[PDB]
C-alpha cells in the first residue's frame, strides 16, 4: 500500500532518532534507543528489506548485551540470523553461534541443539562443508541423548551416518546402523523399520569385501530373524552368491529387478554402482 | 498367483496392527492435550487476578 | 480341480474384510486428527495471549517500582 | 489367457505396488507421530513448573505487601 | 507402605482443628487458613480412597471460600468436589457441577461450561437412565459451541442428540440433524468420504415414516451426491424398498443376511430394521 | 433461568445503566468500570442471542479502551465485535478484522494477522463472491507465512489463490504456483508422493494456451521426474495429446469417459477437461 | 582436553567458593548464592560428561533448598540429580526419584508422581533385574492414573503388570486385568478391534490351569461378543483344545506350526504355547 519507500523513510527517521538519543548519553535514553531500533528493524522486515533489519536486530543486540540484560540479546540475535537467512550466510551462522554460545550458559540445551540444527542445515543446503555439518550433527546429537531424548536423538544419527557412508568413512556409519538397529528393534512400534538399518548396514560392508558381508549378514539373520524373510536379504543373497564368479549379467539382471517393484534412491545406486566397480572386477 | 495373494494377506495384516498401534497411541496423545488445555486456562485466570491487584495496589 | 477353486474362493473376501476395517481406522483417524488440530489452535492463542500479557505487566510493573 | 492372464497379472502387480507404497506411509506417520508425542511430552513438564511457580509467586507477593 | 489408619488418622485430626480455628471466629486470615486446612485434609482424605469424606472437605472449603469475594476459586473446589463425588453419590455432583457452571458462564468463558454439561450428560446417561436430560444437556453443549465457531464437537453432539432422537421415536429432529451434518461434511476435504453414511441413517428415518417418502429421499440425495449412488447403503436400500413393495419378506431377510454377512450390524441399525420387517 | 425476555430485559437495563454512568463520568478511574459493564453487557447480549447488541457492545468497549493507551484489549474487542457481527453485518465484521489486523502490524506480531487475513478472505469468497479481494488478501496471507519461515501454510495459500487465478483464466500464474509447489513437495520425503498431482495440473494449464506447450511441459517433467512416468496421469495426458493431434473427438470422449468411470472427478478437472473439449472441437 | 579441563577447573573453583561461602554462613543471601553457584556448577560438570560430579552437586543444591524453606525447588533439584545419577549408580537415582515422589505427593499433586514411578519401575526393571517392586511400582501408578480418570494410562500399566505376573506363573491376577481391559475396550466405538486380542491372552492364561477351564472361558467370551468368533483365533484354540483332548501332540505340533508360518509368535506366546505342549 504505502511502497517500501515510505516505509524506508520512516525507518531511518526513527534510526537517527535513535542514533541522536543515543549520542547525548542513562537507562532511559538507551531503553528508548533499543526500542527505536527494534520498531524500525520490524519496519524494515515490513518494507522486504532483510539487511538493514538484521543490523538493527544486531544493534539492538549489541545494546542489550551492554546493559545487563542477556536473553534480550539471544532473541536480538536469532531475530538477525533469521533475518539474514536470506541476505548473508555468513552474518547468520555468527549470530547462531553467538546465540548459541549465549544459551548454552544457562543450561538451556534443547535451543542450542536446534540452533546447531539450523546452522547444520545452513551448512549443508547452500555451502559445500560436509564435515562441519556433520560435526553439528553430531553436537545437536549429543546434547539431545544428553537429555535422554533418544527418539530425537536418532535423525541426526542417522544424517551423520549417511553422510560419513558419502565420504567413504563405512566403518562409522556401519557403527551408527548397527547402533540405531539394534535400540530400535527392541521398540515394538519401531520395529517394522528396523529391516532398513540393518539392510544399509549389509550394503556399508559390501562395499569393503564379500566375505565380510557374508559374516554381516549371518550375524544379523543370527540376532534377528525376521531379516532373513525379507526382500532385501534375498536380494543381498542373491548379489553375493552371484559376483563370487564373475557374472556381471546376474548383477545387473538382479538390480533391475529390484529396481522395477519398487524405485532406488541416489544414495542405494551409488553404493551399487561402487560395489559393482569395485568389486566385481 | 496363489503366492501373490499370501503376500498381500501378510502385508495387509502388517498395515491392520500399524494402524491399530497409531490409534491406541493417538488416544494418548489426545488425553495428554485435553489435560494441557484444562491446565492453560487456570493460568490465564490466576494471571489475570494477580495483575489486577498489582496494577490496583499501586 | 476344485481345490484350486476353492482356494481362489477362500482368498478373496479376506481381503475386502480387511481392507474395509482399514478403511474405517483411517476415517476415524481423520475425524480425530481435525478435532485436535482445533485444539491445538486454540491452544496457541491462549499461549500468545498469556505471553503477550507478560511482558506487558513485567514491563509496566518494572517501571512503576524504577519511579516509585 | 486373453483377459484372463492379463487382468491376473496387472491387477496383481498394481495391487502390490499400492500395498508397499501404503506401508511405506504408515511407517513414516509412526516415526513423525511418535516425534510429535515426545514434543508434547516435554510441553507438559514446564507447564505445570510455570504454574507452580505463579501460583505461589502471587500468593507470597499479595500476603508480603498486604502486611507492610 | 500406604496404609489408610496414619492417612485417616491425620485427616481427621486436621478437619477437627480447622474447625476449632473456624469456629473460633464469631482479621479473615482466619477463613484463609481453615480453607486451607479443610483442603490438605481432602487430598489426606482421598489419598485415603474415602471419596465422601474428600468431597464433604471440598464442598465445605467450596463454601468458606465463596464466603469472601473471591469465586473463581469456589469454582475450582465445586469442580474438584464433583470429580471426588463421582464414585459414591452422582446426585452431589450434578448440584455442584451445576453450581460451577453457572458461575463460569457468569464469568464470561462458555467452553469450560460446554464441557460440564457434557460431563453431566454423560453422567445422567451412565448412572440415572435417563436420556431427555442427557438430550437437553448435549443441545446445550452444541449450542454453547456453535456459538465459538466449534463446528467438530457441536457436530458430534448433534450427531449423539439425533441418535437419541430416533431412539425415542422423534423422527424429524433426527432426520433434520442428519442431513445438517451431511451437508456440512460434503464440503469438506477429509470427512467428505463420510458424508454417505449420515445420509443413509437419515434414509432409514424415511422408511419409518413411509416407503415413498423414503424413495423420494434417496433420489433427492444421490441427485445432490451423485457418488452416493455407488455406495453399498444406496443398493441395499434399494433392494429393500423392492422386496417392500410387493409384500416380500424372504428377500428382505435374504438381502439383510447377505449385508450383515460383509459387515456386523449394530443395535441402532439392527433395531430400525426389524422395526421396517415387522411393519410388513 | 433459560428465558430469554428476562435476560434481554437485564442486559438492556445494565447497558442503559452504564451509558448513563460514562454519561455522568464525561461531566480514568470510571473509564475502567465503564469498560468491564461494557463487557458485561456484551456478554449477557451475546448469551441473550442478539448477535448486533453484543457486536455494538463490543465496539464502544474498544472505543473506550482506544481512546485510553491501551491497544492489546482495544484489539481483542474488535476481534470479538467482528466474530459477533460475522453472523448478521458482514461488512462491519471485515472493518474490525482490518483494524484489528492494523493493530497487530502496528505491534509486530504477523501470524495471527496471517489468520485473520485468511478468515477475511474466507468471508469474502462465502459471501460478497468477490474472488480479487480473496486472492489479494490470500497473497498477503503467504507472504506474511514465508516471512515467518512458515511453508505449509504458505504451500496452502500458494495452492489456493493459483486455483482461484487458474478459475479466473490466469493460466500462467496457476502454472508457475503449481511449479514451485511440485519442486518443494519433491525435495520431501514425505510430500514426494503426491508431487505428481501438482505437476499433472500444471500440465493441463499447458493444454488451455497450445497443446505443443503442453508436450513441452511434460517431457520436461518427465525428464526432471522420472517417477512421473509411470502415473496414470502421464498416460492419459500422452493419449490426449494424440486424440487432440489426430482431431478424433471420439477417442478423447471415450477415453475421458472411461476415466472419469474408474473413479470422479472434482468441478475443476470437469470444467477443465470441457474447455480443452470445446477447444478441440473448434478444430475439428 | 581442551573444553573438559577448563570446564572441570571452573566447577571445582565454584565448589571451593561455595564450600568458602557455607563455612562463613553456618546471611540468607551467602546461602542463595552458595546454591546458585552448585547449581551453575552442577550444569559445567554436565558439559564435561561427568555425571557423578553433577548429581552430587545437584543434591547438595537440594539440599541446601530443604533447609531453607523452599519445597519446589528441593523437589527440581532432587529430579535433576536422579536424572544424572540414572547413567553411573541407579541406587542414588532411584533414593532421588523417591524423595521427589514423596515431595510432590505431599502438596497433592498425583499425575507427577505416575510418571516418576514408572521410571523407577523401568529403572529396576532393566538394571536390577527385579520385578516384585517393578509390579508394585506399576500398580501404584495406574491406581494414582485411574483416581485422575486417565482411562488410558492406567489400562496400560496394567497391561503390563498382568503380563509380568502371568510370566511369574501368577494366572488370576492377569486373567482379571485382561477381562477387565476387554470389556472395557469393546464398548468404546475406537477400541472395539483389540478386544478379541485380550480375550485370547485370557483364554490361555486359563488353558495353563486346565482344559475344562479353558472351554468355559472360550464358551464365555464367544456368548459376550459374536465379534471374537472369528474363525482367526477361535479356530486356533478349538484345533489346540481337540488335540489335548485326545492326547495328540503331533497335531498340536502341526497346528502351531502352521499358524506361525502365516503370522510369526511371541516370545510370551511362544513359551505359553510350549507350556501348554508340555503339560498335555
Amino acid at each position: 500500500g504505502m511502497d517500501t519507500s515510505g516505509k524506508q523513510a520512516e525507518a531511518m527517521a526513527l534510526l537517527a532518532e535513535a542514533e541522536r538519543k543515543v549520542k547525548n548519553s542513562g537507562s532511559s535514553k538507551i531503553e528508548e534507543a533499543c526500542e527505536i531500533y527494534a520498531r524500525a528493524a520490524n519496519m524494515f522486515k515490513m518494507a522486504k528489506n532483510w539487511s538493514a533489519a538484521g543490523n538493527a536486530f544486531c544493534q539492538a543486540a549489541q545494546l542489550h548485551l551492554q546493559l545487563q540484560s542477556k536473553h534480550d540479546a539471544a532473541t536480538c540475535f536469532v531475530d538477525a540470523g533469521n533475518a539474514f537467512k536470506k541476505a548473508d550466510p555468513q552474518e547468520a551462522i555468527n549470530c547462531l553461534m553467538r546465540a548459541i554460545e549465549i544459551y548454552t550458559d544457562m543450561g538451556r540445551f534443547t535451543i542450542a541443539a536446534k540452533h546447531h540444527i539450523s546452522i547444520a542445515e545452513i551448512y549443508e543446503t547452500e555451502l559445500v562443508d560436509v564435515e562441519k555439518a556433520i560435526a553439528h550433527y553430531e553436537q545437536s546429537a549429543d546434547y539431545y541423548k544428553g537429555e535422554e531424548s533418544n527418539s530425537s536423538a536418532n535423525k541426526c544419527l542417522l544424517k551423520v551416518a549417511g553422510y560419513a557412508a558419502q565420504l567413504e568413512q563405512y566403518q562409522k556409519a556401519i557403527d551408527i546402523y548397527e547402533q540405531v538397529g539394534t535400540s530400535a528393534m527392541d521398540s515394538p512400534l519401531l520395529k517394522y523399520s528396523a529391516k532398513d538399518y540393518f539392510f544399509k548396514a549389509a550394503l556399508c560392508h559390501f562395499c569393503i569385501d564379500m566375505l565380510n558381508a557374508k559374516l554381516a549378514v549371518q550375524k544379523y539373520e543370527e540376532l534377528f530373524p525376521a531379516f532373513s524373510d525379507s526382500r532385501e536379504c534375498k536380494l543381498m543373497k542373491k548379489l553375493l552368491e552371484a559376483h563370487e564368479e564373475q557374472n556381471v549379467d546376474s548383477y545387473t539382471e538382479s538390480v533391475k529387478e529390484y529396481d522395477s517393484i519398487s524405485r532406488l534412491d541416489q544414495w542405494l545406486t551409488t553404493m551399487l554402482l561402487r560395489i559393482k566397480k569395485t568389486i566385481q572386477g | 498367483s496363489l503366492e501373490s495373494t499370501r503376500r498381500m494377506l501378510q502385508l495387509v495384516e502388517e498395515s491392520k496392527d500399524a494402524g491399530i498401534r497409531t490409534l491406541v497411541m493417538l488416544d494418548e496423545q489426545g488425553e495428554q492435550l485435553e489435560r494441557i488445555e484444562e491446565g492453560m486456562d487456570q493460568i490465564n485466570k490466576d494471571m489475570k487476578e494477580a495483575e489486577k491487584n498489582l496494577t490496583d495496589l499501586g | 480341480a476344485l481345490s484350486e477353486i476353492e482356494t481362489r474362493h477362500s482368498e478373496i473376501i479376506k481381503l475386502e474384510n480387511s481392507i474395509r476395517e482399514l478403511h474405517d481406522m483411517f476415517m476415524d483417524m481423520a475425524m480425530l486428527v481435525e478435532s485436535q488440530g482445533e485444539m491445538i489452535d486454540r491452544i496457541e492463542y491462549n499461549v500468545e495471549h498469556a505471553v503477550d500479557y507478560v511482558e506487558r505487566a513485567v514491563s509496566d510493573t518494572k517501571k512503576a517500582v524504577k519511579y516509585q
